[PDB]
């Protein structure tokens, strides 16, 4: 027969924890039931199209761990606390926008800076949307809810950056209406040489469907490149051109970027518990770095022109 | 002539404003106080109602008037029963 | 005045927490952060009176652990409806205490 | 100064580009995107009618949660658990168990769109959609969590989707079909339009009315706040549908709507139906299940579907008959086999209740009332062995819910069967069979709980073996009559 | 990075300077400052034990309000007004009327300190104090405002302090004496120490316990949140007291404490006493009034006063006897003269209630029970004229509340009178007379409501004339028995 | 007898409003019962000390109006909405502090700027506290609750500015520990010539006890002077000395200062409904302007040194 | 030999799994179904219980075995009473 | 299907407002901003269903006036639990409407 048991202080799966479960533990852990049945991720025909997709692109990944669920966001962010934090940061950025616009900041930038922004800044909305799309893919494919949650928040952060860029592209166009701001970004993304390395990188990255490769290429290769080769040089250029708003804006975006790197590195540490994974991760890094390096070189050449 | 006093009736819970007359006997004052007390918050009882200055040991004569008593307006009196 | 004297001659100190999400975590925190003190709790539904003899400490670190979410000590004011004892508060903890022994 | 959203919104969704380093089909594979061959350029006319932007979203959503949590905190001592009718507590248990982890699964449906939809506005609204469903899953784990210490059945708020309990399988078979198991456009139509504008209002607002009558404001306030998010992200479906119709895909769009609405209906008939007409105390029934269906599904949703240019489903008249009949039988089934549920079903057949049922469903007493007559007699004569099953119900190969009909005076029951690829399947309606035939590769090798029992996958082959298979970990977790049969004291 | 408050806090209160263009006494006049001759330099050792800073204050206070308002919003349909016992609704009416505009008056007490205290930390904490009381006044106007449309008695949440109604005069005579009518140091001692650490806990937390039992969470949540502010700004008093004692002003400090505590006691005995032991339904009485006094005033406040180095008041034993006795009579007075109140007093003397009273106050039935016996008999024989007054009660020249004693078997009543400057005054206790004698210029030309009636200021000199004078604007606003005498049906 | 009346939709005193009463109307209007009885403001002996004070310094003011209660804060701020607004502005300022400290802003100011701040900035805590004290006085004396409410919020804003100054004085001292920052401010306030005009102005202003004169001197004379002669020149100096934080900080403080001026001007407009008041207000302005002008001249001479 | 069928009993509300034997007569199958229905959700009644393939018009002979019937495992049958 | 046909053939549009501080102000706003439309209200305690025939407008300015505090149109989402009709929303107003007439 069964045994008679008393109520547990928390979920059955957390009941063996030494510590009192946190808000994060309670609402984040072990929620992907799709990992329970290896033959049938989803409650359908075992060979339905999505079941075949998941068996190939998740279950069969060379990146392997016996307990992905044990992963922990080092920031232990939940929906509620993410919104508190980002309402804080975003209110701050919107306040900067208001105040700098009041002081007519855009009118005092160095001669010609509007053209540098039109060419090198405004088309970032395409790059950032690609990061958004790619983040959502890692979300839907990752083998633990704690991993996917980090990806959800990162997808949102990517849209945050896109939105910053959209707002400032429009705002800049108010002072500089003859620079193609808000008009020529798709053409630049599609045709300008400085954007082609980035575009090639992202189109290919968006077609790496294995969850493990998607994660490594996105979070360990592409995103760190953007920080060092796009975000920071833009800050330096802005400084040389009396744009004092852009460095502050980018600093807020960099806070998000460092958070993405923090959870990514924590996932790597978890993965490396399996020694086999070092060769796997390093292999994917070596595979994508050439593309990422060419993307950065081309972008920097354009920025320097 | 109107003459305000503050009166505490035996076994009641408070002191009340009762306006008597300068020429009332203690028997009458005792009646005018009782009106606002007996059968309202105090059970009726046998016995002669007497008047005394508040917390005093001396009872006023029943026939004595408030004029003859020397009481001043708005002074406090008790209405009690002979023991 | 027997009853009154006995009520006066106590050395109970500690927080009164209003009904809400801080009640259980504060009780647990009082127990943990004051080992070798008996913690008393009187439940009045709208508030809980939590006490120890002479001194009762609540640390931010423990409270954060028992509450289960990020917590700054100054936030306790949201739910600290009263207290017994004199108070000494900083970023790391609150201390409820008496100078005298009655 | 700040510039108004209307002046910069278009730039937030100006994100489509012409792929050069991979092909359009490589970037948006049909099996994940579901664009039905419609080129990228056509998708740019997609115009989400309920917009938001990142700064507003985080600010607004912060306010929504602060209210939800503050109300929960202020009401912890209202003695809801201890003082509520046990039928209401069971309502909470079945809600949280059937919903919480499914909400989290819905993040994946939104994610599928955020990556794979060809419409730029859909990819952005789906991003807020991912966030919304994350909120919903976390709220609906957080809220019941405090009750774990009181009652192991509340563990199922988390455990249900991890189990093979029959209702969890019915929930998962449905959500994996409409949410996580299909391409982005199918998600837009089946999830955001059909399910999220159509049926969820029944469980998150219809039920909220009953919860308010029951004096459970923590719960009513919670689910009504949740539905404010639904109302926004559900509006991704309509513009997708309008675009498909404009691009010559009306038949394909209509079929997906027809399929999703029927699948949703059968699930809600077993979850929400018994709750509204039986578990919720009579005094707290704001309207009957049928009345709420007529308000929310017929009066509101169906009229909206017509407005958008779609047609009433082919199965309309079957649907209406079903609203009169199905849940009364689903309820009877859940209750008789209560021991396999993770909540405690209330029978809901005191004389006062049966008068209400007769009023809301003329003829009820000469139908279901006939079965309840036998059951009640057994209970009054303490023949309790006759009020517990010694065999399995036959189960639908689509809905995963027992195969039922109308009992009593005018008995009628029909099973709709199908031989396919050397296997015999059984369906609880014409529409369920039709759904299977619309996409056999989705379903053909799925085995329902009874198929598994017969195949030898459930050992031992007994009630205990099945209960263990379904994930029950103690006596206390298995369902019992909500009032321990105290209702017979009124008969 | 950010630097911790401890590293920069001292600079926020480094604001004392040596005046050069006006004198120290011109800048801090004794009549407004109350520094008792203690030089500026000595006041710099003032150290507020419960600190905050501007950024934390606005952030924290934003969170407190969001919860208070969210709970109110979520519970609007809980039928509290319609379904609550009318004794509980009357409790709400007397609270909001007696408190709301007094809270706003407390802004002025805090303002008096913010400008006129010589202690820099006191001036800053008083600034947050001004803000706190603004919050309290606004909350306690906002909350009852929705009930205006239901009941004109709720108008008194705003109107009371604008009236000459007897209880409003008692409230104003007290608050104008301890809050708005004295120097900054007197405010620190009488308001923040005595009243705010001492008595308010009874009305804002003691009552909150009863409110939670009564199922009124909007109200219990409101007042308990309010008291979290009190707990912080009340802590301005202790450091002032410690400083006075260190500077040789112990006697002066002790006298102010003794005075403020007695004045506060008489007001709470008429407001909170009847609420706790009579208006609140028996089933909702968490503890008796005396029990709450022993918890909050004796066990907590008095022990804290001793800890700080002060002495028990000279009137200690009188105070304890009073706790056993006074409110039972104040209640009887408020009820018999209910028509002059803006709330509807509940008699609270059903047999079940009288058993509770006898248990909580042995001997009650042979005392107050004797009067209630006569009253009840009249009600059962429909002699209603005998349950309404035809004269004024005699009123205390300090507390402004009727002069009472112990009725029944061991009748005892005492009035404490005083001739002063050719006028005769009457006091309801030894302490009230003592308070007058401590500061005659504060009180000597004040006339209480009965003094005014006798002086010809109330016309006509009848019950109607008095009711009009007190500000009643319609029949509905005047107090009646809470249950319209339905309680006699239990006798 | 009385009449029988039905419930009113709002307070009896608002019931005749055409419009539905706002949150502001409901919680702000006609709360000073102390104005009801001219002989006895407070419910005490008519000649008690505070009753005498109010009869002289409020009731007998030459600034007269038959309906001060009708005054309306043009911003219609209540406690709740003040906190929302200021949590927004203050979060923003604290975010600036954090970010500029991260970027080591203070280390990059022009040579010697720390000494200008020590002398001309840090002692502002005394000036701002005087504004705090003075604001509280107008609060307690004003003849309408709607007026007093504006003063309460202004008292709080004054403490906000003080607190900004305290925090930055300490923070600056971390980079420049040998400039007397946080050590010598009282001496400067008391002894430095550039501060003596301001100190004389405030000591005298704090002893103008008539409510009307207190208001005019504080809000129409002193506070506008601070804006034009202290706040804005400090912004110009900071710009010349590569202090980019101070101008942003002061801009946030100026938002408060303009709000104080808005309600003040609205009170004046209300007062001017009585033609007699023009001569009264103008007389008080002419009386105090000399002091305010000398205060500004001395401060500017010091700042320019 | 074990032989699973799905059976709907007259006046009941559902179809149930009932495992019969390859060699059972329709009379016996009808009995094994009734066990899970009559006196549980269906009132007992006079009359001969008959078996028919689901929704069929033809009744199986009472003596016929499931082997002789040609029914396949897991096919659906009704159990009804002669009219 | 008589009952069903009649339920389907309606042209009711408008907001469903969840229980809270927006219920009465939205009702009042619907009446004011749609003069010459009859506004219907169905009270289900946890929510209120507010409707007009064919079209129902809610303007930010009117809602702000009826609510009695500063209000941005986007905030309505806090309490807009569902709606009948198609929706057209901007910074100045929301419009609930049908394209067809049934
Ligand atoms: O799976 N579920 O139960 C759900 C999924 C999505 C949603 O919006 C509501 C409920
Ligand atoms: O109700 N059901 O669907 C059930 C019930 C019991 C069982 O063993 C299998 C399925
Ligand atoms: O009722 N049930 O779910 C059952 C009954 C009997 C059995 O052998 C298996 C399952
Ligand atoms: O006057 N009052 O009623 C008050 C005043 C101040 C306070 O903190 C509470 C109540
Ligand atoms: O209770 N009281 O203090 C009162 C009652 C009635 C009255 O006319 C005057 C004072
Ligand atoms: O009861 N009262 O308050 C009264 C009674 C009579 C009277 O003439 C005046 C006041
Ligand atoms: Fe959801
Ligand atoms: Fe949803
Ligand atoms: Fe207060
Ligand atoms: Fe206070």
């Amino acid at each position: 027969s069964f045994e008679s048991k008393k109520p547990m202080r928390t979920w059955s799966h957390l009941a063996e924890m030494r510590k009192k479960p946190s808000e994060y533990d309670i609402v984040s852990r072990k929620l992907h039931y799709s990992t329970n049945n290896p033959d049938s991720p989803w409650e359908l025909s075992p060979d339905s199209p999505m079941n075949l997709w998941y068996k190939q692109y998740r279950n069969a990944s060379p990146l392997k761990h016996d307990n992905w669920d044990a992963f922990t966001d080092p920031d232990q962010l939940v929906y509620r606390t993410y919104n508190l934090m980002q309402d804080g940061q975003e209110s701050y950025v919107q306040s900067l926008f208001d105040q700098f616009n009041e002081r007519e900041h855009d009118q005092m930038v160095r001669e010609g800076w509007e053209h540098t922004m039109a060419r090198c800044y405004s088309p970032l909305r395409y790059l950032f949307h690609c990061l958004q799309m790619s983040s959502a893919y890692v979300q839907q494919m990752a083998p633990a809810s704690t991993i996917s949650n980090c990806c959800i928040l990162q997808t949102a952060d990517s849209l945050r950056w896109l939105t910053h860029t959209a707002y400032r592209t429009h705002e800049l166009s108010l002072t500089y209406p003859d620079a193609g701001l808000g008009e020529h970004e798709r053409e630049l993304w599609e045709k300008e040489p400085g954007w082609q390395g980035l575009r090639e990188l992202m189109e290919k990255q968006l077609t790496a469907f294995d969850w493990g490769e998607a994660f490594v290429s996105l979070n360990l290769v592409v995103k760190p490149m953007i920080v060092e080769s796009i975000f920071k040089p833009l800050q330096q250029q802005a400084w040389e051109n009396n744009d004092t708003l852009l460095p502050l804006l980018i600093d807020s975006q960099l806070k998000d970027a460092e958070r993405h790197s923090r959870w990514s590195k924590a996932l790597v540490k978890h993965a490396l518990e399996n020694p086999d994974n070092h060769a796997v991760i390093e292999g994917w890094i070596e595979k994508w770095r050439p593309l990422a390096d060419r993307a950065a070189e081309a972008y920097l050449s354009m920025l320097s022109s | 002539s109107a003459f305000p006093v503050h009166a505490a009736f035996e076994k009641d819970f408070l002191v009340q404003l009762v306006v008597v007359d300068l020429n009332d006997s203690m028997d009458q004052v005792a009646e005018k106080v009782a009106y606002h007390c007996v059968n309202r918050r105090v059970a009726p009882r046998e016995g002669v109602m007497r008047v005394r200055k508040h917390r005093s040991t001396e009872l006023f004569p029943r026939d004595m008037t408030i004029a003859e008593s020397g009481l001043n307006p708005t002074e406090v009196i008790d209405v009690v029963f002979e023991e | 005045s027997t009853l009154a004297d006995q009520a006066l001659h106590n050395n109970n100190v500690g927080p009164i927490i209003r009904a809400g999400d801080l009640v259980e975590p504060v009780i647990e925190t009082a127990e943990i952060d004051n080992p070798g003190k008996e913690i008393t709790v009187e439940d009045r539904r709208a508030y809980v009176r939590i006490a120890a003899e002479g001194e009762l400490i609540l640390t931010r670190k423990t409270l954060e652990e028992q509450l289960g979410r990020p917590f700054n000590m100054q936030e306790l004011e949201i739910n600290l409806a009263s207290f017994a004892g004199q108070i000494q508060a900083d970023e790391d903890q609150i201390r409820f205490y008496f100078d005298k022994t009655m | 100064a700040m510039h108004p959203r209307k002046d910069w919104y278009e730039l937030t969704r100006a994100t489509n580009w012409t792929p050069s380093y991979v092909t359009e089909e490589q970037l948006f594979p049909e099996r994940m995107s579901g664009h039905m061959g419609i080129p990228l350029e056509k998708w740019e006319s997609y115009d989400e009618p309920y917009k938001t932007s990142y700064p507003e979203y985080v600010s607004i959503q912060r306010e929504k949660d602060a209210g939800a949590y503050s109300v929960k905190a202020a009401l912890e001592r209202a003695k809801i658990y201890e003082n509520s009718d046990p039928g209401w507590i069971s309502t909470l248990k079945s809600h949280y168990g059937a919903i919480a982890v499914g909400e989290y699964a819905a993040v994946t449906g939104e994610g599928r769109m955020a990556r794979f939809s060809k419409a730029p506005g859909n990819r952005n609204m789906a991003t807020f959609g991912m966030m919304d469903e994350l909120r919903h899953g976390q709220l609906q784990l957080f809220f019941p969590h405090e009750y774990c210490k009181k009652d192991r059945q509340f563990d199922w708020a988390w455990r249900a989707y991890h189990s093979n309990e029959w209702a969890a399988i019915a929930a998962k078979h449905f959500f994996d079909d409409i949410i996580t198991g299909r391409d982005a456009i199918s998600v837009a139509i089946m999830l955001t339009f059909s399910f999220e504008t159509g049926f969820t209002n029944m469980q998150f607002l219809g039920l909220a009315a009953d919860a308010a009558e029951a004096g459970d404001y923590t719960f009513a306030n919670l689910i009504s706040s949740i539905q404010t998010d639904e109302s926004r992200h559900a509006q991704q479906g309509g513009p997708a549908l309008q675009l498909l119709i404009e691009n010559g895909k009306r038949e394909e769009a209509q079929k997906k709507v027809d399929m999703a609405i029927w699948r949703a209906w059968r699930l809600f008939a077993v979850l929400t139906g018994p709750v509204m007409d039986y578990y919720t105390p009579l005094e707290d029934r704001s309207q009957s299940f049928k009345e709420f269906m007529y308000e929310w599904i017929i009066g509101q949703f169906e009229r909206s579907l017509i407005d958008l240019g779609l047609d009433k489903p082919w199965y309309w008249d079957l649907f209406l008959k079903d609203i009169d009949e199905l849940h009364h039988s689903y309820h009877m089934g859940v209750w008789y086999w209560r021991t396999t549920a993770w909540w405690n079903p209330a029978a809901g057949v005191t004389p006062e209740e049966r008068d209400w049922l007769e009023e809301k469903y003329p003829g009820w007493n000469k139908r279901w009332g006939r079965c309840w007559d036998v059951i009640t007699e057994n209970v009054l004569n303490d023949r309790m062995d006759l009020v517990s099953p010694e065999t399995l119900p036959s189960v639908c190969n689509m809905s995963q819910i027992p195969l039922v009909g109308v009992p009593g005076d005018d008995w009628n029951i029909e099973v709709f069967s199908l031989e396919h690829n050397g296997r015999l399947y059984h369906f609880g309606s014409e529409v369920d069979r039709w759904v299977f035939q619309q996409d056999p590769v989705q379903y053909q090798n799925h085995m329902n709980i009874v198929d598994r029992f017969l195949a030898g996958q459930i050992q031992p082959m007994t009630l205990e073996g099945a209960l263990k298979y379904m994930g029950f970990q103690s006596i206390e977790e298995m369902g019992k009559d909500a009032h321990d049969f105290a209702w017979a004291d009124k008969c």
